């Protein structure tokens, strides 16, 4: 499981 | 065992509840790219499916590291590990969609890597029905 933050962040 | 069937029904419920706000920002992304929104509008799309979905995820995750049977933990966990894969497939195919716009094939990448994470959740929940019997 990731980090949801870095997830999102890479798409920001 | 009991506390296992416990663990199971009380995720299962809130698994059930989180696939409502993932079917909605599924339907709401595919809608975006049906009329041909432009990455601002499917990027942020993306993001709300990603969010929502990576709830299942945590699910799998606070699931697995609590179930005492080793078949729960082994479902559960390759759901866990298969999501988590096709979050990153979703960030990667988005992104590439929007480098290349306007891009039908890139957008149908991104649309089937979706698609995908759609048909997983809504196995991963029938698989906690499963396990939860």
């Amino acid at each position: 499981m990731d980090d949801l933050d870095a997830l999102l962040a890479d798409l920001e | 065992g009991p506390s296992d069937r416990q663990l199971l029904l009380f995720y299962l419920e809130q698994a059930e509840a989180n696939l409502t706000t993932l079917t909605d920002a599924v339907d709401a992304f595919f809608t975006a790219v049906a009329t041909n929104q432009p990455p601002k509008i499917f990027v942020a799309h993306s993001k709300f499916v990603i969010l929502s979905a990576h709830k299942l995820v945590f699910i799998g995750d606070t699931l697995s590291r609590q179930a005492k049977a080793a078949d729960v933990r082994s479902q559960v966990t390759h759901y866990s590990n298969l999501l988590s894969d096709l979050l990153r497939g979703i960030v990667a195919t988005t992104k590439a969609a929007a480098l290349q716009y306007p891009s039908p094939s890139a957008a149908q990448d991104m649309v089937d890597r979706v698609k995908e994470l759609g048909h997983s959740t809504q196995q991963f929940r029938r698989v906690l029905g499963q396990l939860a019997a």
